[PDB]
RNA sequence: GCAAAAACA
RNA sequence: GCCUGUUUUUGCU
RNA sequence: UUGCU
RNA sequence: AGAGAAAUCAAG
């Protein structure tokens, strides 16, 4: 039972106090130092003694036991005669493990499964990837950091210690640690380690848990666009002389997060100062139960919109400049890529402008596309040298044209007009590519021809192809060239959500919206856009109405603002949602009048959630798309959402909102539970070294559910008594308001 | 980075160029304390209007 | 951070570090500046007249030392090693068979190893005939293992001591390249009946595994049936058997027979190693050994310290080495893992085959291209298989002859190798003012026969590239 | 050599791996180190002047010399003060992000450095016992010395440790009183001598050099001071393009490949070493460079003083001479100190302090690899040099992109002269410049078109260790796997190394031939079923990373009948001598303590044949740490922050956990009754 | 964090 | 006997 | 006691 | 004797 464990702990504490009168009068924090004193575990060289050690008469040291017989068939197993009883004293032959492999006590099968679980994952992962065909090509290595082993979940490092504490020791955690932990990873780890912790010690179990949810990236040479996104099978799938063509989908939610970030960026650019708008929204949107900042910190991807949102939160990004299929990286340059605001006015009064970018000074840019890779050195707009490594007879049209577009070296399409007046940037760039696809003579006239036949580039852009003349200043790559950055880059998020890289003589553009092309994709599961200002992102009318109602009901100030903006035709951040939820009708003025009676009769309405629900219902009907022809009629008790059979009710007796005296449920989820679990959260309110006069809950969970107004939690000998939150606003909103007022007062 | 979790990002950014923390005793702790004072000032002036 | 926060709140603000008065005086004793130096000189970088970089038009010529030819200074014989075929059984049975059917006759006696110690070996045989690898001391052991030799030498030196104290001034004798190195290279490569490399094949699950094991099998069958493999097996067996008997203190004589086994099961007697009274306190100190082993051919200039005996067994004649040596624990442990020397020639072979496969985008696994090499001062073609074969021969020869001279020579030869490789590609090599890259190599060429062999090989090839 | 120079298929660079005599014995040092130590002491004095004048160069303190004093045709010990100032100014003006990172490290990372990091070191000289002791032992004895001499408690931070070291030097006398019983006393001068004392010893088993070299180590009284400087130097070096020391493995190769750009008309590559390094660098130059760095950053005076302590201490370094130069009368070999009879080191007799010798010039040791790297890098920054430089400690590689050959020659000579302006001398015999770039060497890594693999740098690790069969197998397979991934060994070499390691591993555990283990297994019908038991190998080339037991179970080679036996958590073979604690996920009692065994029966321990009292003190520390870990699982994931002393904290935690045991009241009272 | 092993400077 | 720095591979707390 | 091709 | 290479081992 638990009683024996308590006896053991008490006896161990008594022994430590008695055997070590010192070493315990020290501070507890001193454990951070004297835990590092682990001498006497040192041996000279075990590799130079193994052969002799195995062949000693009694090599194996083990604790005394009766399971191993003193003398087995013929042979004597254990040397239990000399000093039996001195801890790890008994000495046994090298054959004792062999004797135990047979003729030994067995164990239940679930224990064996639990012991081998971590290794069985690797075994089936190896015997599950489709083994392709070996291709030999004399690979040119690309040295990059890759993740050592796959993870069950992606958790940012700062959240690793809090996640594990939520799995093994919830009873010694605070609500801040609970909020900083990844609860999906917590649940997965609990399910995984429930059998594992029965056969593994505390430190071992922590080790396997962290190894399951840590990245531990290491530098390895991989092959371009063939990385197995994990070093687990790198020794098998690539050996500098071959690769095994393997097929594997993304198997991740990074694309969905990119879709969400792209929607947020696109909708943020349509308002004043998009940067502050995006930063404010990202601090109020949550995916599952995790805030958007932490999930952005979790997914450090290669995608543009994800990089923009990570930079907006103060994080870094790994995005690189990419033109269609070719990726570019500036090895070094004298000055950043200067923008040119070249105007191609269609008329003296009507003007259309197509800004572009170029190099001012000397620059060197590495490029790669498919198996082709190399670099080019240029001065201003004149190309100086090109080094290329590519398979023989490969077509080098698209990489060279991507280089030309990146540097604006070629000017049938830069500094001048093709012909008929371009419609816009999209059409102009497409015309550039389609014209230069069939006309590559611009490259030839740009860098001339050479009479030397050793140059590998053919005039028709084929690598190492015999011809009459060869393209000058394009040669095979001498030594391996790869982009490396020494100082950690810090990114600047400028207006229009432009992600710049801090170059010495200015700012280097890295990501620029308005030319990022990506179709709309599914949102991440569990996305909760009920924060503010962005609800139309949801395509489903169900969730679109649910988020709006959750915003209105759970916040009295939001309900007041919504009613005020929806009654007097003010600017409401959710006008599109209201228009798309209610069909064309003639109930506007009637609903507005009803709002009038219910605001005049009870001006104190915005504290009863039932009143908030009724007011929100009337306001949503009031600002619907009013029909032009039909006359106004009385507001119906209940109506129907657009393109769905979902019924919305005034009294909330049925349909989307159900408000029973015990609780209010919106969209099948209990938004309000009367009596326990108030709408507003908790604040820490006190740290003490002694038990406060409150109720000590077992864990952060089993708290926040009883709805107590005073409860303490324990953490490293300290007590934290969370009480309640009574302020209607939030610290982030308070700071934002104060800073906005200060900046406005500075400007005014 | 060096920002404590409880300190808001905007407050941390605003406090970088307010005092020369390198020459002060416990410059990081002094900056954190100044951020505490500024956050207290923000919490005192929270959505309160008079005229 | 509670203490720091409370300190900042209170405002006492201790500077977190301060140097006192007397400590500052102690610090400023051996410097012309204060704790924080404030020189009164204007920051400026002057212009210094420097020298001129000179092109290395021709590769340096490594000097060859002059003196008596170097003897075979190694633990075992090498290419001269032979074995005796014995009926299948244990080591004790094989030794009992040999001892009861053997006649020993001295045919060449060396002053370094007196012939009278032969009895020791026979005594050890007797001891190992009845299963006692450890035997009591006999008189001749004192001569064989140098028992109490240090004390006797100290007394003799004290008796003969005269003059005035002077510094050490040690001298290392310089010896020339011996003729037997080329014979060792030519030998040690002849084909053998058995494979002599029997390594358990790894599992095969994927096609990558299949091609890897195919390459390994090809390498094994091109370097297996070679005298190098047999000598490597002999060296590894002897090193392990002698090492396993050295993790203790003994005042008696231990026998460590060198016996291998063929696939047919018959024992192969390469020799025996006798470990004398050893009380090792460190891993680098020497222990006495008496190495008896079978020769194939006797050379006076190659084995001056070996006392050759004629051994008659079942109407068969053999030769016996029986040299006195002192050898260390670390060296024995290193030679216990001498099988690792096969990797480097395998590295060359695998690199050639895989480069050809990548060039043709398909694996052949049977390519034997024509490597161009400077053979006798002229560039001639040569098959890859025998190139790998004597690369293995030379790698083994260097591994057993690794000393500080060899380490320094090989470490400093890499720059010259890179310079030669650069100049064969029409690349010019430029050097600083006082640049003599050959001196750092020449200082390591003293008496090591294989260092001299490598130096001669370097000198033979052309030094000027057009 | 002709066998190592192919001309048709592969280039000589790929045969650089054949110029390695490894798998043979490594040279060792045998006798007295005094000669080597005295040579290292006398070399800095011989290079200060163009002509060798040791006597005139022995009375100088700061090795600053005029530009015309600097020797251009040989090693030059010393620096130019104005050159160092200007070059540090130029290095600070450039690489501003590195200086911002330095400021962040000073503000943030520096105050949180813990002196327990000093425990990470190796054999350290002890000023108490005058002997080399393990780093934890020396750290603990020094901490106790400071505790009982200053009559206060040292904070866990390294700044508090350095302040304690500074304070203890103010006292006239100090006492240790170890009480293993024994009491020793120190004066200010004695403690000063002990702090600035470097114990010297031979470096054994070192490959690649003809002559044995001597290594040194100081006491814990200055290691802490050097630790801050090393951390700051690492922080600066991680953010500068020209550094090569803080990056290693594949990252260093990627950084090198980033600079192998050859586009101009003339593209040369110079690979070389620095001669007489670690003895031509004056620590005063490092003081000046660090002072400039911290002064342009606006740092206060205490930062400057702290950064200057270690170099000032090493300016007064007392290198411990060995046990005496060897002298011979006839065949005798006696051993005498330096001053007894004349030798080639007579001029240094005036510098003998006891059994040690003082050395003002040079640095004699490699405690400032990072700082010496920074000192090398600051000299690079000038308008004349336009190439790309990489410097780790004393191995450098430079890439010149020049229009004309004479411009490249001028740039190379300027590079040499700037290195000489600081106290770093290019080794003329070890510096090779190839005027068409593409072939080069750096840190024993050779490149022609790509960094070629270096076999024989991985063979010394291809030996089983002495832990247990499973650990040995895992370590060998993973070492071979890393070698394959790095590119040192390819498919065939990887598989051959696997087979050789498998054969050695089977032999080492009596799994080949007819042994006692094999006879026992055969006479009892015990089929092997495992690699260490002589069964056929289960690991393939592609299964390097897979565990043996799991793979055999998956392939069916290991039935559940034997799996339930070998993986028994109660087997007597690997049963621990003490009960252990276990978590319980979603259970009423999340803490269960019981007897445990290592699951695999083949993960046993090998018996061993049969600072003394400090070992008992450390055993007491082990006991306290074990009880803390059992009672405080949360510090198992995060740092310890519980208030109060250890005794009171564990008492309160024990009362709390018993209170949450869900047992009845009487159980709880009689349990808390017996707590001491 | 600790222990062992290896490589490089 | 077995320094410092960097990197890497294991296992244990 | 002693068996690596 | 020998191993060995800038000085040691060859036991008490
Ligand atoms: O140095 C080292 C560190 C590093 O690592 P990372 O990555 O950072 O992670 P982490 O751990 O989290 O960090 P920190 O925070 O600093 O720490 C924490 C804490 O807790 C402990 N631990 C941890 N872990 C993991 C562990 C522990 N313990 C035991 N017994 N086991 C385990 O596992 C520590 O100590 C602290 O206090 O970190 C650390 N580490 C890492 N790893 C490890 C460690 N330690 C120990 N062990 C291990 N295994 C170190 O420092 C401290």
């Amino acid at each position: 039972e638990s009683e024996c464990t308590l006896r053991a702990l008490v006896e161990e504490y008594n022994g430590a106090c008695k055997e070590a009168p010192k070493e315990m009068s020290k501070q507890f924090t001193d454990y951070n130092t004297f835990k590092r004193y682990t001498t006497s575990k040192k041996d000279h060289a075990p590799q130079m003694r193994l052969v002799y050690s195995v062949r000693k008469p009694w090599p194996i040291s083990m604790t005394p036991s009766k399971e191993i017989p003193l003398v087995f068939n013929g042979t004597k197993l254990k040397d239990t005669i000399l000093d039996l009883g001195e801890s790890k004293r008994t000495r046994a032959n090298i054959v004792v493990p062999d004797y135990w492999s047979k003729y030994g006590s067995q164990t239940s099968l679930e224990v064996v499964n639990a012991i081998l679980y971590a290794e069985d994952l690797k075994v089936q992962r190896f015997f599950s990837t489709e083994w392709g065909e070996i291709r030999y090509g004399r690979m040119l290595p690309f040295r990059k950091p890759v993740q050592a082993c796959p993870t069950i979940e992606e958790v940012n490092p700062a959240s690793i210690p809090h996640t594990l504490l939520q799995v093994f020791c919830p009873q010694y955690t605070t609500l801040d640690s609970k909020r900083k932990a990844h609860m999906g990873a917590v649940e997965k780890l609990k399910r995984v380690m429930e059998p594992i912790c029965k056969v593994q010690t505390q430190e071992s179990a922590v080790h396997i848990a962290r190894s399951l949810i840590d990245s531990n990236k290491k530098w390895l040479p991989t092959v371009v666009d063939h990385t197995p996104r994990t070093a687990e099978m790198a020794h098998f799938l690539c050996s500098k002389y071959h690769y095994v063509h393997t097929n594997t989908q993304d198997l991740s939610d990074t694309r969905s997060i990119d879709n969400l970030c792209g929607e947020l960026v696109k909708r943020s650019l349509k308002c004043r100062c998009p940067k502050e708008t995006l930063v404010a929204n990202l601090d109020k949107i949550t995916i599952q139960g995790r805030p958007m900042r932490e999930v952005l910190a979790d997914h450090d991807g290669e995608l543009p919109y994800l990089g923009i949102c990570r930079v907006a939160m103060g994080l870094s990004t790994h995005h690189t400049m990419k033109i269609r299929s070719t990726k570019f990286s500036i090895l070094n340059s004298d000055h950043p890529r200067i923008e040119v605001k070249k105007v191609f006015s269609l008329s003296p009064d009507v003007q259309v402008t197509i800004p572009y970018r170029r190099f001012k000074g000397k620059a060197k840019v590495y490029f790669q596309n498919d198996q082709i890779q190399g670099y080019f050195s240029c001065t201003d707009r004149q190309i100086d040298e090109i080094k290329i490594s590519a398979p023989k007879n490969a077509p080098l049209l698209e990489p060279l044209l991507d280089i030309c577009y990146y540097g604006s070296f070629i000017e049938p399409g830069f500094e001048q007009t093709f012909g008929f007046y371009p419609a816009g940037k999209r059409e102009f760039v497409d015309s550039f590519f389609m014209h230069h696809s069939k006309d590559h003579k611009a490259f030839l006239i740009h860098m001339g021809l050479d009479k030397d036949l050793s140059l590998p580039l053919s005039p028709e852009l084929n690598w190492k192809e015999p011809a009459l003349s060869k393209v000058c200043r394009v040669t095979e790559l001498d030594s391996t060239v790869q982009p490396y950055t020494s100082a950690t880059r810090e990114f600047v998020l400028g207006e229009t959500l432009n992600v710049y890289t801090q170059h010495e003589n200015g700012l280097e553009l890295l990501i620029c919206p308005t030319e990022i092309r990506s179709t709309r994709g599914p949102l991440p599961p569990g996305t909760n856009l009920s924060g503010s200002e962005f609800i139309d992102i949801y395509q489903d009318p169900f969730s679109r109405a649910k988020s709006l109602l959750k915003s209105t009901i759970l916040h009295a100030e939001r309900c007041k603002e919504f009613v005020g903006n929806m009654l007097e035709e003010y600017q409401d951040p959710a006008e599109t949602t209201v228009q798309s939820l209610v069909p064309i009708n003639t109930w506007g003025k009637s609903a507005k009048r009803k709002l009038q009676e219910e605001i005049t009769s009870d001006p104190d309405w915005h504290q009863c959630p039932r009143k908030r629900a009724k007011m929100s219902y009337l306001a949503i009907i009031a600002g619907s798309i009013q029909d032009r022809d039909k006359k106004q009629t009385n507001v119906p008790r209940a109506f129907m959402l657009r393109g769905s059979q979902i019924e919305y009710d005034m009294k909330a007796t049925r349909g989307l909102v159900v408000d029973t005296t015990n609780r209010i449920i919106v969209g099948g989820e209990t938004v309000l539970r009367e009596g326990k679990g108030g709408p507003e959260g908790y604040v820490q309110t006190g740290v003490f070294e002694e038990q406060p006069r409150c109720y000590l809950v077992d864990t952060p969970d089993h708290g926040l559910s009883m709805g107590l107004s005073r409860f303490c939690v324990h953490s490293q000998g300290r007590y934290f008594q969370y009480e309640k939150k009574i302020s209607i606003w939030e610290e982030t909103d308070n700071i934002k308001a104060t800073i906005d007022s200060q900046r406005d007062l500075k400007r005014r | 980075t060096d920002r404590p979790d409880h300190i808001d990002s905007r407050v941390w950014e605003l406090s970088e160029t307010q005092e020369d923390w390198i020459t002060q005793v416990h410059g990081h702790v002094r900056r954190v304390v100044e951020c505490w004072k500024y956050t207290i000032c923000c919490l005192i002036s929270n959505m309160h209007t008079h005229r | 951070l509670t203490q720091e926060v409370v300190e900042t709140i209170s405002g006492e603000a201790k500077l977190q570090f301060s140097v006192g008065t007397t400590f500052r005086t102690l610090l400023k004793r051996d410097t012309d500046w204060d704790v924080i130096p404030t020189p009164r000189v204007e920051p400026n970088v002057p212009r210094i007249e420097g020298r001129r970089w000179t092109q290395m038009k021709k590769l340096p010529l490594l000097k060859e030392k002059e003196g008596p030819p170097s003897p075979w200074r190694a633990l075992l014989l090498g290419a001269d090693s032979e074995y005796i075929v014995c009926p299948p059984g244990t080591d004790q049975e094989a030794i009992s068979w040999i001892h009861s059917q053997s006649e020993i006759e001295c045919i060449r006696e060396s002053k370094s190893t007196p012939a009278s110690v032969i009895t020791c070996l026979t005594s050890s045989l007797q001891s190992f005939a009845e299963g006692n690898p450890v035997r009591s001391r006999i008189h001749e052991d004192i001569i064989a293992f140098g028992i109490n030799k240090k004390q006797e030498k100290k007394q003799s030196a004290s008796s003969s001591a005269s003059g005035e104290w002077k510094r050490a001034e040690y001298q290392v004798e310089e010896m020339s390249l011996p003729p037997w190195v080329e014979e060792e290279m030519v030998l040690l490569r002849s084909d053998q009946e058995d494979n002599w490399i029997e390594l358990e094949k790894n599992a095969i699950y994927t096609e990558v595994d299949g091609v890897a094991e195919g390459l390994v099998d090809k390498y094994i069958e091109i370097v297996g049936r070679t005298k190098v493999a047999s000598v490597i097996e002999k060296w590894q067996i002897a090193a392990t058997r002698t090492f396993s008997q050295l993790h203790t203190d003994r005042s008696r004589i231990t026998a460590c027979p060198i016996i291998t086994r063929d696939p047919s099961g018959n024992c192969q007697f390469w020799g025996m190693v006798l470990l004398g009274p050893h009380h090792v306190k460190r891993d680098t100190d020497n222990a006495p050994l008496l190495i008896a082993e079978i020769m194939g051919e006797d050379t006076e200039e190659k084995y001056p310290k070996h006392s050759v005996f004629s051994l008659k067994v079942e109407e068969k004649q053999f030769l016996l080495s029986l040299k006195i040596t002192s050898f260390s624990r670390n060296k024995l442990y290193t030679f216990s893992n001498i099988r690792r020397v096969l990797i480097q020639p395998a590295s060359i072979y695998s690199q050639v085959v895989l480069s050809r496969a990548a060039e043709n985008n398909s694996l052949n696994l049977e390519v034997n291209p024509e490597i161009q090499l400077y053979l006798e001062g002229a560039q001639r073609g040569m098959t890859l298989y025998q190139w790998v074969r004597m690369i293995l021969c030379l790698e083994f020869l260097m591994a057993i002859y690794n000393n500080p001279q060899m380490e320094g020579f090989l470490a400093n030869m890499r720059r010259l190798h890179m310079s030669r490789h650069a100049m064969m590609e029409r690349r010019q090599v430029f050097l600083p003012f006082g640049s003599r890259p050959e001196d750092k190599v020449n200082e390591c060429i003293i008496n090591n026969p294989i260092v001299a062999y490598l130096a001669k090989g370097w000198n033979s090839m052309p030094n000027v590239y057009y | 050599m002709n066998l190592f120079t192919p001309l048709s298929e592969i280039n000589p660079t790929t045969t650089q791996e054949l110029l390695y005599a490894y798998t043979g014995p490594a040279p060792v040092a045998y006798g007295t180190r005094t000669r080597a130590v005295l040579e290292n002491i006398i070399r800095p004095y011989q290079y200060f002047y163009k002509e060798p004048n040791v006597q005139r160069a022995l009375d100088i303190k700061t090795g600053c010399k005029e530009p015309e004093d600097i020797n251009v045709e040989g090693p030059s010990s010393g620096f130019h003060t104005a050159s160092v100032l200007k070059l540090a100014d130029n290095f600070f003006r450039k690489y501003r992000p590195a200086m911002e990172k330095l400021k962040y490290w000073i503000l943030v990372k520096l105050p949180k450095l813990k002196y327990a990091e000093l425990s990470k070191g190796r054999q350290t000289y002890s000023f108490i016992h005058k002997r080399n002791l393990p780093a934890p032992i020396a750290l603990e004895e020094t901490v106790e010395f400071l505790e009982q001499n200053l009559r206060r408690k040292i904070g866990p931070t390294l700044l508090s440790y350095c302040q304690a070291i500074a304070d203890v030097m103010e006292l006239d006398e100090t006492t240790y009183e170890g009480a293993r019983t024994y009491t020793i006393k120190f004066s200010r001068e004695e403690l000063w001598d002990q702090m600035r004392t470097l114990n010297t010893m031979w470096k054994h088993l070192e490959r690649g050099r003809l002559n044995r070299r001597t290594i040194a180590t100081p006491s814990m009284l200055i290691r802490g001071f050097v630790k801050i400087v090393e951390d700051a130097a690492k922080e600066i070096l991680e953010n500068v393009p020209t550094s090569g020391v803080p990056v290693g493995g594949e990252e260093k190769l990627a950084k090198l490949a980033s600079k192998q750009t050859f586009h101009t008309a003339v593209t040369g590559e110079l690979s070389g070493d620095q001669e007489k390094f670690n003895e031509c660098l004056d620590p005063d130059a490092m003081r000046l460079m660090w002072t400039v760095f911290l002064r342009k950053l606006g740092c206060p005076d205490w930062i400057m003083e702290l950064f200057n302590i270690p170099f000032m201490v090493f300016k007064s370094k007392l290198a411990d001479m060995g046990e005496g130069l060897v002298y011979t009368k006839g065949k005798l070999t006696d051993r005498k100190p330096l001053g007894e009879m004349p030798s080639e080191f007579d001029d240094l007799v005036r510098n003998v302090v006891g059994n040690s010798i003082s050395c003002r010039l040079g640095m004699f040791m490699g405690m400032y690899n990072l700082t010496s790297t920074l000192l090398a890098l600051i000299s690079i920054e000038r308008e004349e040099l336009t190439g790309s430089h990489v410097e780790s400690s004393d191995d450098f590689i430079h890439f010149f992109n020049c229009k004309t050959h004479e411009e490249m020659f001028k740039q190379a000579e300027t590079l040499r002269l700037t290195l000489k302006l600081v106290g770093i001398n290019m080794s003329p015999s070890k510096c090779i410049l190839i005027s068409p770039a593409g072939i080069g060497e750096f840190n024993s890594k050779f490149h022609h078109r790509d960094f070629v693999g270096n076999v024989a740098t991985e063979l010394p690790a291809l030996v089983p260790n002495g832990t247990n069969p499973m650990t040995d197998l895992a370590m060998g397979l993973n070492v071979i796997k890393h070698s394959v991934n790095t590119g040192q060994m390819n498919l065939c070499t990887g598989a051959l190394a696997m087979r050789i390691f498998n054969h050695a591993y089977k032999y080492a555990y009596m799994a080949l031939g007819v042994t006692r283990r094999t006879r026992f297994m055969e006479e009892n019908a015990i089929t092997p079923l495992l690699t260490n038991q002589g069964a056929s190998p289960v690991h393939s080339f592609s299964t390097m990373h897979l565990d043996e037991v799991a793979l055999r179970r998956h392939l069916g080679l290991l039935d559940e009948e034997t799996l339930r036996r070998i993986l028994n958590p109660n087997n007597p073979v690997t049963q621990k001598g003490d009960p252990s604690m276990f978590f319980r996920i979603e259970n009423k009692m999340p803490q269960i303590m019981e007897d445990y065994s290592v699951p695999s029966c083949f993960k046993y321990t090998l018996s061993r044949n049969r600072h003394k009292a400090l070992l008992n003190k450390e055993e007491r520390y082990q006991r306290v740490t074990s009880i803390i870990n059992k009672l405080f699982p949360e510090v198992l994931i995060q740092e310890a922050s519980a208030p109060g002393t250890v005794r009171e904290s564990l008492k309160r935690r024990l009362e709390l956990v018993v209170e949450r045991s869900d047992l009845d009241e009487e159980r709880k009272k009689r349990i808390l009754s017996r707590i001491f």
